[PDB]
């Protein structure tokens, strides 16, 4: 028959519903990002677009404001709850007291908010995870992490989804600490990532670009197309 | 008082084979005025209108509310709006507050969907309903509502004689008494066309 | 459960018999043991530490780079009127396992065979890849498997 | 009483909801509808489980109910199950006309009715809802806009759509009329008779079995335009010589 | 297989097997028991000795809910000051509202309808207390009602529930009951008290005994031992 | 989970079909057979009652309850869990009657109804409805026949039947009952299907015949029966 | 057929069909009783009795006769448990009729409403069907007396003359050829009726003190039972 | 035979709390010191790739401005606990104008130990070290998942709290100086961790009275480091 | 195995085991003897650690001025019901302005406790609670058990192999009615020495110790404050 447990957890040492949420995790569409002084990249993969239908259904990155940007990984069930939960977060945060906490609210908000979401009884833990995007005050980046057990994390390159995407953030460790100092460089590894990640159509792929304290917009064919006919140049250029 | 405050008088009378309704354009607090293209009267549902006197908030509040509980019954049920299943409809909201009602006179005057043939009704602030063979009148100053109308309507008026005859009556008020003025939009029906009209008044 | 066997429990004390004689006293040599199966749920806490302990595998779902190198060195034997190009191949149908790309290539040539040996017909091949395109385009959503 | 609850809001242990690719497959079979792109308009058609000839067909629009008088749903399920969450986005599209008085767009509403749908996936070991049903509309600023409806509360909003399980050989030969838009409004409802037509189980497109309501675009009444299946059978006919036209080349 | 999980649910015998556990339950407690006579009502419990225990006139299951109603128990010792709490909030209740004695026939009836809804829910579990309900009033007289697990209400002249020995009602029908004063009905009934119940099983015991009717005007109260002595008195003399 | 409060026992099977509901339509098929005739004027009823025992009296008990003076009703199958939604639908209909102000249609009672059934076969901790419900009456002048399910389907039908073999007796109000007939020759069909798996013995007792008039819903007495069926149809 | 826990819960069967309701046939088997309803022109008649195991047993504590309204009485069946939480809620709907509605109480639907209650009960998650079945008589105004006997499945029943319960069903064979053919219905017709009704089953026929007769007739429409006096020269009639 | 897991087993005892409680084993470990002089305390923050940022996961915070708490296993479940037990230090200190002091912080969470249950929620596994200095001087006590408040001067929690504890209760003798057990922690630090010292890998907890606060500071932490 | 999985069920003798696996509960606790005189009380209870530089655990621990306590089992219920024991003696001490006697105010913990072994779902309470307090007829000794049963005594023991310390008291505990406190307390310890290892201390911080009185305030002793009483005893046999 059928045994097993709930939470929580098993005394063999690991959690049910939450590292088996972790390969709910896993199984999400490729997603990258990259922090800098100016310039903060991200990418999204393995939408599996037929061409056939309306790209901005399916878009996966929303923002709350525009200092700070979302990327999730999963399922987009739950993202609208979550889009209309923190929305309505950072809104009521708007309304009293006008200057925001620093990332340190926000960042702890779903995270908490996830970590009781596992806590009391008839509740079932969330399958997704995401990555908080922006840049702090003061001209400095910003980006955190959320956890199905809800730790709040802040990474040097976002790396999920499947082994190809690892490369994108194994080759900004490439770059060491100087570069780039142009930001032509640091779009096109978004661009050199396109053939590794997925099926590299040239299709799923979308980035956006957040230049010190300007709001970010979705880049269209023409600065994207420029930088991905130099992300083949500039590989050349080390042969 | 309360009914005074904002002013206006809804004046709705009954043809032949049509209804006619009026009401003043004047929108003003107390004796001051504030802009005369306020709409009192909104259309509802095909070729069926209400008249509302009182608090410009009861007339903008129940008028979008009665919208609301209008579409939900045309949604279920594709047949008409009736002037009898949305007389009640302002009743029941009118009585959801027992000693807390809103303060409007509502006055709702259509043609019936399934012939020409019109109706009209007046209700009472707190859900009262009330039917008239003739004309219903609410407004500030009953005198020169009553008075005049009971000497000027008569049984069979057609749409020439009954848009002339509450004409010179809004004419005749308006320069001799106070309250009321500044423009008086008229709405005559019938069951081939629909009619607006909007009557000179004083500016002053 | 078939016929007297059974059922329930003692098709479970045979693949704990299945465990006695694999556990096991006592062999030394080889007899080298490979067990497979679609899903295992079934070897207990206590049948996996004799073995195996050391190797067990699990092969992902392939990628394109595996797709293309399935079905090109499937066809290195025998293809279907030469001519065969992989980058159509797999761009059209996404996606599902390099299975069933040997039976879309099975009926390519067998339908051909009306011909004797070789014809396409552009009407009629994309008329019969309707029926395998439309059999995984029945069960395409999950989900959003994710 | 934890023996008794079959977790069926909690997860499978294969990283699928356990009770959501149960869900599914209803959806596959049952409700049929179709979609695609149209200027100035846009049509919707669905063949019903009931097409039996024994019904009175008094109900006028059934599987093609409609939420508003300027807009209308393809529902595909299970009827009643259906009604709680027709008459609930009737009047959350109603309530937002009380607090706003403008027509509600149609990106909002279908992610006001995922998240109704997904509220018991979520919690309360409730069923959820088997009833995946369409959308159609205008608004001011994206104009024409489709979407779909998924059991696990996600909006399955494309500008076309498969359901729930025939007009298969139409389904790739959709990806060949993938060319965006078109009217003349009857050439746009001509490509969808040649789907009925081929790919119904009885096939010759019965004309009681199917109905084709049409939305048209129109300031500011936005009339929709119900047909009476008087100039459905010339509708029907339309294309009948237009494909045995298609036919005349080979 | 399971039958006997859910207390809201039958048996394949068509019975409750919750009730028939709580039946047998009351039965391993030592030994309660209850009789009436024509002025008053007698009760009495068996005490159990095995290693000391403990201080004695401790923990006695003899209670006392009303000015003209008494308790006397067995079974799970704290299942049953709970129903007399209840009984006592009951019986507040009654001379609250109204002010006078609280009849004996309608306070079993509120606590058979306690009783009763227990066995009803799984969420909560059956009763394993059957107790002794009795009382006296000029305006009334002498009542004895025996209460079940099950929830069934009734009474006899007398009842016998705890231990299975049984044979200590059994010499009543050869002494006076409804004819005697229920002055000597005290020591009468104590004298096969000491007999059976054999030392084998427990080598040592103790008796009490309440008593409430008309010598104490309505009121109900543990009889002394020094009070008026002859409780004891004859019951070691009457052995043999 | 959660509190124990009955959460939704209904779940899906590995096809998707309902596993509670579908065995509601057992009981109903296993229930009594009751027809019913939407033509030209008027609905006409025809329900099947039959004493287990000499001991009973039907005069007493009454299959037909109607919920308005307009609108009449019968149902098949199972009684317990039928006389609830009975008298929850005389609670539900004012609503409609107080604020509209107006002889509610038996349209509206399958919209209002079918959607608490739904409800009620979604909540768990209860059976469901095993009651199949034939909504009739008169409304704008044009009467309706209305066919519900466990499952809370509702469907229009010109003749139908349920209970058992509905199939056979579908079949025959499909050839004998055609187009429309008056409310005479309703009745007329509607007891010979009903003879169909009627027994070898029928009286003013054995079936009952409601019939829903233009004027409203008027519950014929066993008078009546017994007097166009003696000699049935 | 059965899957799972069902067997463990109330709720249906993967068949359709019901178990633990099912098992409630034969709760009725523990108590081992019998109740028999006659009717006649203007009278009505009822028939149970008792067991006395012990010869402790009070008359009017174990008595089975139940009466809810002084014009309507009533009586159950089965396990005496459950049927008193039952004779509060008639008693309950019944004083809620005589204060609002101030007449004769609903002596053809009240069953209705009595069912309603009982279905409650079944209906409930996890509770106790309470397999008592409740019988009720009726008095109406030119409507002759009536008679009701409700089952605990949530339904509503009544007739004539109705037998439910463990011997009843072979107390009906004889009721069906004694009514009709063609007769009328008298006063001790009835009650001499009541007995050869269960002639038929198992009549024991001994001392009439055991057995309790119902009785209802219209001359004082107030429902009422006489004491053991001439219910058995009512006996002695019927056997000459 | 799982019941309830909150039903008293046949052993028995709580099933979940069972469970929790092997739940330090995928979580790190800490060690634990107290000194007259004042109480230092050590952890490590298992990296497990550079990527992780140091300051971003902590396992030392500060209930109270004198009173410092260590956390164990998971981080999100004792953050629950830590940041609550915040606003009760600091009403403490608005009703009785003074702050708890290493005690009836204690008995706070004490009271909340076990607030879990199913009906009328789930516990969690992380065990807690309160450090901090009261009108006694400076204290360090320790508390478990089971809810048992056992006063522990020196403690280690974590799947090292078996070995590391082990070698520590011998060296706790009241001869030995704070000097002295600040650098036997780092011996048995080098031991428990895989990769080399960094400034990244681990942080010190350190409160005294005259010093403060302190908390601790930023570059005083790789000093130690070095001296490995 | 089947009709063993819910906490409703009865077993076939007629017993619920959840109440006999919380009494496992109490067993594991240390060994504790309360015991009282027909003049002055006094209770003892024993000290666990689970390292050597933990503080030894205290037990006993005052709550009314006239009632001493010990404490075994659960300590999580234990700190519940001790925010409500609190709660009860400052109730009649506002309203009633007296304190409470033992006899009626354990009979509302045992009803306390009643609730959580009847609905399903709930858990009993382990409870080691030793109560010795004064009312206007002298000191009384309760006990405390999941299945909510209080017996008066003049002492009982509990704890782990605690049974021992009864064999010690049956005959001593009717001859330590009419000892004073000096006495008594030493007297006391010597019942707890045969329920450790005979092998080891039985140090002076392990081990506790209280004294309550008509007159005196009871007041809690470890540490150094056992020193008189251990000192001036003879050691046991081998």
């Amino acid at each position: 028959s059928y045994d097993r447990a709930i939470t929580v957890f098993s005394p063999d040492g690991h959690l049910f519903q939450v590292e088996y949420a972790q390969e709910a995790v896993k199984k999400g569409s490729t997603a990258v990002g990259v922090r800098g002084r100016d310039i903060v990249v991200l990418g999204v993969e393995k939408k599996s677009v037929a061409k056939l239908q309306d790209e901005r259904t399916v878009r996966k990155i929303c923002a709350l404001d525009d200092n700070v940007c979302m990327a999730f990984a999963g399922l987009t069930a739950d993202a609208r709850i979550v889009i209309n939960r923190a929305r309505v977060e950072c809104q009521s945060h708007r309304l009293t007291v006008e200057d925001p906490v620093t990332v340190e609210y926000i960042t702890r908000y779903i995270a908490s908010l996830k970590q009781r979401y596992t806590q009391s009884n008839g509740r079932r833990p969330f399958g997704i995870s995401a990555l908080i995007v922006g840049f702090d005050f003061d001209g400095t980046p910003r980006l955190y992490q959320t956890d199905p057990s809800g730790t709040y994390h802040a990474w040097k390159a976002n790396a999920i989804g499947r082994g190809a995407k690892s490369v994108r953030e194994f080759l900004e460790k490439n770059y060491t600490d100087e570069a780039i100092e142009t930001d032509d460089l640091t779009i096109k590894l978004v661009i050199k990532a396109l053939l590794e990640v997925v099926q590299s159509g040239g299709k799923n792929i979308e980035l956006a670009v957040m230049r010190r304290d300007q709001s970010l917009k979705i880049l269209n064919p023409e600065e994207i197309e420029k930088y991905v006919a130099e992300i083949e140049k500039e590989k050349e250029e080390n042969e | 008082s309360i009914m005074s405050y904002n002013g206006g008088a809804v004046m709705a009378m009954k043809g032949k084979n049509c209804v006619a309704i009026a009401a003043d354009r004047r929108f003003g607090i107390q004796a001051q005025m504030v802009t005369t293209d306020f709409q009192k009267i909104f259309p509802m549902g095909d070729r069926l209108y209400i008249g509302l006197a009182g608090l410009a908030t009861d007339v903008q509040t129940v008028a979008q509310r009665l919208k609301f509980r209008l579409n939900l019954y045309e949604l279920k049920e594709g047949r008409q709006i009736k002037p009898y299943t949305l007389m009640s409809m302002v009743a029941n909201l009118l009585y959801e507050k027992r000693f807390g009602p809103y303060y409007t006179e509502p006055v709702i005057a259509g043609l019936d969907p399934k012939t020409f043939k019109p109706f009209i009704c007046s209700l009472d602030l707190i859900g009262c309903p009330m039917v008239t063979d003739d004309f219903v009148v609410s407004g500030t100053c009953a005198e020169q509502m009553y008075g005049m109308c009971e000497s000027l309507w008569e049984p069979n008026m057609d749409p020439d004689h009954l848009f002339e005859t509450i004409s010179q009556a809004m004419l005749n008020a308006v320069d001799r008494d106070a309250v009321s003025g500044m423009g008086v939009i008229v709405h005559i029906i019938e069951k081939d066309k629909i009619t607006t009209r909007t009557l000179k008044a004083r500016m002053d | 459960y078939d016929s007297n066997s059974g059922g329930e429990r003692e098709i479970q004390r045979t693949m704990l018999e299945l465990l006695n004689q694999l556990d096991g006293f006592d062999s030394r040599g080889d007899v080298k043991v490979i067990m497979a199966t679609n899903r295992i749920e079934t070897l207990d806490p206590a049948l996996i530490r004799p073995g195996r302990i050391d190797r067990k595998i699990e092969f992902p779902l392939p990628d394109e780079k595996t797709k293309k190198r399935i079905f090109q060195i499937h066809t290195s034997r025998m293809t279907l009127a030469d001519d065969v190009t992989l980058d159509d191949l797999i761009m059209a149908k996404d996606d599902l396992s390099g299975a069933d790309i040997k039976a879309i290539c099975t009926e390519a040539g067998l339908m051909a065979l009306r011909e004797r040996r070789m014809k396409v017909t552009n009407e009629d091949f994309k008329k019969s890849k309707e029926n395998v395109l439309y059999k995984k385009q029945e069960g395409t959503p999950e989900g959003l498997y994710l | 009483s934890r023996r008794y609850d079959s977790r069926t809001t909690i997860f499978s242990p294969e990283g699928r909801l356990y009770q959501v690719e149960y869900a599914m497959e209803a959806i596959g079979h049952a409700g049929t509808c179709l979609g695609i792109l149209a200027n100035d308009g846009v049509l919707l058609a669905a063949e019903r489980r009931n097409i039996h000839k024994l019904l009175d067909e008094v109900f006028f629009s059934e599987k093609i109910y409609k939420l508003n008088e300027d807009m209308a749903c393809s529902v595909a399920g299970i009827t009643s199950d259906a009604n709680v969450l027709t008459n609930e986005l009737r009047l959350i599209a109603q309530r937002y006309l009380l607090q706003y008085q403008e027509p509600i767009p149609c990106e909002q509403l279908v992610t006001a009715l995922c998240d109704i749908k997904q509220a018991y996936t979520q919690f309360g070991g409730k069923r959820p809802f088997g009833v995946s049903l369409l959308y159609i509309g205008w608004d001011k600023h994206y104009g024409f806009q489709l979407y779909q409806s998924d059991p696990s509360g996600n909006y399955g909003g494309w500008k076309a759509t498969c359901i729930g399980n025939n007009s298969a050989a139409a389904v790739s030969m959709l990806k060949q009329d993938y060319k965006e838009g078109e009217m003349t409004l009857k050439s746009a409802l001509a490509l969808a008779i040649k789907v009925l037509n081929k790919t119904m189980d009885v096939s010759k497109l019965s004309a009681e079995k199917v109905e084709i309501a049409t939305l048209t675009r129109e300031n500011g009444k936005t009339v929709i335009r119900v047909l009476k299946q008087k100039e459905v059978e010339q509708l029907i006919k339309k294309h009948e010589e237009e494909e045995a036209k298609a036919e005349r080349e080979k | 297989t399971g039958y006997d999980l859910s207390a809201s649910t039958f048996s394949p015998d068509g019975r409750v097997f919750q009730v028939e556990y709580a039946m047998k339950a009351v039965e391993n407690s030592s030994t309660a028991i209850g009789i009436r006579c024509k002025d008053g009502v007698v009760f009495g419990v068996e005490k159990l000795v095995l290693s000391k225990l403990y201080e004695e006139g401790s923990n006695k299951r003899l209670f006392n809910v009303d000015r003209h109603v008494g308790m006397a128990v067995a079974g799970l010792l704290a299942d049953a000051r709970s129903l007399a709490d209840i009984a006592r909030e009951e019986a507040s209740n009654f001379r609250s509202n109204f002010g006078y004695n609280i009849p004996l026939k309608h306070l079993a009836d509120r606590v058979a309808m306690y009783v009763h809804a227990y066995t009803l829910y799984s969420a909560v579990r059956p009763f394993g207390c059957s107790f002794m309900l009795g009382s006296y009033s000029v305006n009334d007289g002498a009542q004895l009602y025996m209460i079940d697990p099950s929830g069934v209400s009734y009474g006899y002249w007398g009842c016998a529930i705890g231990k299975a020995r049984q044979a200590a009602k059994t010499e009543i029908e050869k002494l006076q009951m409804k004819e005697m004063t229920c002055r000597d009905i005290v020591k009468e009934v104590a004298k096969i008290i000491y007999i059976v119940h054999d030392e084998v099983k427990d080598k040592a015991f103790e008796l009490e005994l309440s008593w409430v009717g008309e010598l104490t005007n309505g009121r109900h109260e543990i009889v002394p031992k020094d009070i008026r002595e002859e409780a004891e008195k004859y019951a070691k003399e009457s052995l043999k | 989970a959660e509190r124990g409060y009955s959460f939704s026992l209904t779940t899906f099977s590995p096809s998707g079909k309902l596993v509670q509901i579908e065995y509601a339509l057992a009981a109903v098929a296993g229930g009594a057979p009751s027809v019913g005739i939407k033509a030209a004027n008027g609905v006409v009823l025809a329900t099947e009652k039959k004493q287990k025992s000499i001991l009973y009296d039907e005069r007493s008990v009454h299959k037909v309850e109607p919920i308005t003076k307009h609108i009449g009703l019968v149902y098949s199958g199972m009684g317990p869990d039928y006389r609830v939604l009975v008298h929850r639908a005389r609670k539900l209909a004012q609503q409609y009657y107080l604020v509209y102000q107006e002889p509610i249609p038996t349209a509206q009672l399958v919209q209002r109804v079918a959607s608490v059934m739904q409800e009620y076969t979604q909540s768990g901790g209860v059976r469901p409805f095993g009651v199949s419900l034939l909504i009739c009456g008169w409304n704008e002048g044009r009467p309706y026949l209305f066919q519900s399910d466990p499952s809370g389907a509702y469907f229009a039908w010109k003749a139908t039947a349920m209970g058992k073999n509905y199939v056979n007796g579908k079949t025959f109000l499909e050839k004998r009952y055609n187009e429309d007939l008056e409310l005479e020759d309703a009745i007329h069909t509607a007891i010979l299907t009903l003879k169909e798996s009627f027994e070898g013995q029928m009286t003013e007792d054995n079936i009952e015949v409601g019939i829903c008039n233009e004027a409203g819903f008027r519950r014929l007495t066993p008078t009546e029966v017994k007097d166009y069926l003696a000699a049935i149809a | 057929s059965s899957a799972g826990f069902d067997r463990h819960i109330t709720i249906f069967s993967p068949e359709g069909r019901l178990y633990q309701v099912e098992y409630a046939f034969k709760a009725i088997n523990q108590g081992g009783l019998t109740s028999v309803a006659v009717r006649g022109k203007d009278c009505a008649v009822i028939v149970t009795q008792k067991k006395v195991p012990d010869k402790l047993l009070d008359s009017s504590t174990v008595t089975h006769l139940f009466k809810i309204t002084e014009n309507i009485g009533c009586v159950m069946t089965g396990m005496t448990a459950d049927s008193r939480s039952q004779v509060q809620r008639a008693r309950y709907e019944a004083a809620n009729w005589k204060y609002k509605y101030g007449y004769e109480i609903p002596v053809d639907m009240l069953c209705k409403r009595i069912a309603d209650i009982s279905q409650v009960y079944t209906q409930n998650a996890e509770m106790r069907p309470l397999g008592c079945c409740m019988i009720l008589i009726g008095i109406d105004e030119e409507q002759g007396p009536q008679v009701y006997k409700c089952d605990p499945a949530g339904y509503y029943c009544g007739f004539k003359a109705t037998a439910a319960g463990v011997k009843q069903t072979e107390s009906t064979s004889f009721l069906e050829k004694k009514v009709k053919k063609k007769f009328d219905w008298t006063f001790e017709q009835t009650v001499e009726t009541a007995i050869t009704c269960l002639s038929t089953v198992l009549s024991i026929d001994f001392k009439p003190s055991e057995i309790e007769v119902g009785v209802v007739t219209v001359e004082n429409p107030k429902f009422r039972i006489l004491t053991e006096a001439e219910i058995d020269a009512h006996l002695v009639a019927l056997a000459e | 035979y799982d019941r309830g897991v909150n039903t008293f087993s046949p052993e028995g005892r709580l099933f979940q709390v069972e469970y929790a409680i092997e739940a330090i084993k995928l979580g790190s470990t800490a060690i634990g010191i107290q000194t007259s002089e004042g109480v230092c305390l050590a952890v490590e923050k298992r990296i497990t790739s550079p990527l992780m940022e140091p300051s971003s996961i902590e396992k030392i915070v500060e209930i109270d401005a004198h009173i410092g708490c260590a956390m164990s296993g998971l981080i999100a479940d004792a953050k629950t606990l830590i940041d609550k037990a915040r606003v009760e230090t600091q009403n403490h200190w608005f009703t009785y104008n003074e702050t708890m002091t290493v005690e009836s912080v204690t008995q706070a969470v004490s009271n909340l130990a076990l607030q879990f249950g199913e009906e009328d929620s789930r516990p969690f596994g992380v065990a807690l070290l309160f450090g901090g200095v009261d009108e006694k001087g400076p204290q360090l006590f320790h508390m478990d998942p089971s809810g048992t408040f056992v006063q522990c001067d020196a403690r280690a929690i974590g799947s090292a709290s078996e070995g590391a504890q082990s070698s520590l209760q011998e060296v706790y003798h009241k001869s030995m100086t704070l000097k002295e057990a600040i650098k036997s922690s780092l011996i048995i630090l080098k031991q428990v961790m895989e990769e080399k010292l960094n400034a990244t890998n681990i942080e010190l907890a350190t409160v005294q009275p005259g010093q403060n606060f302190h908390m601790f500071t930023k570059e005083e932490l790789e000093e130690v480091i070095k001296d490995i | 195995n089947q009709y063993d999985n819910d906490v409703t069920v009865w077993s076939p003798q007629g017993r619920i085991h959840q109440i006999e696996y919380a009494m496992e509960a109490v067993k594991q606790g240390s060994a504790t003897v309360g015991l009282k005189s027909k003049t002055h009380a006094v209770l003892v209870a024993l000290k666990r650690a689970q390292s050597e530089l933990a503080a030894h655990q205290k037990k006993i621990l005052h709550v009314d001025n006239h009632i001493g306590i010990s404490i075994a089992g659960l300590t999580a219920d234990a700190r519940l019901l001790c925010n409500f024991m609190r709660q009860e003696c400052l109730d009649s001490r506002f309203v009633f302005d007296r304190p409470l006697p033992v006899s009626r105010l354990v009979s509302l913990i045992g009803s306390k406790t009643q609730i959580p072994t009847q609905r399903y779902g709930r858990r009993p309470y382990g409870v080691g609670l030793l109560i010795a307090g004064y009312d206007d007829m002298g000191p009384h000794i309760f006990q405390t058990c999941p299945s909510a049963n209080y017996f008066d005594c003049r002492a009982m023991s509990i704890g782990a192999r605690s049974q021992s310390a009864r064999t010690y008291l049956e005959r001593h505990m009717s001859e330590f009615m009419e000892c004073n406190l000096n006495e008594l307390v030493k007297h006391g310890l010597r019942a707890l020495r045969e329920t450790l290892p005979a092998e080891q201390d039985l140090t002076t911080k392990n081990v506790s110790i209280g004294i309550v009185g008509k007159d005196l305030e009871f007041t809690i002793y470890d540490d150094d404050d056992v020193s008189p009483f251990l000192e001036g005893l003879e050691e046991r046999p081998q």
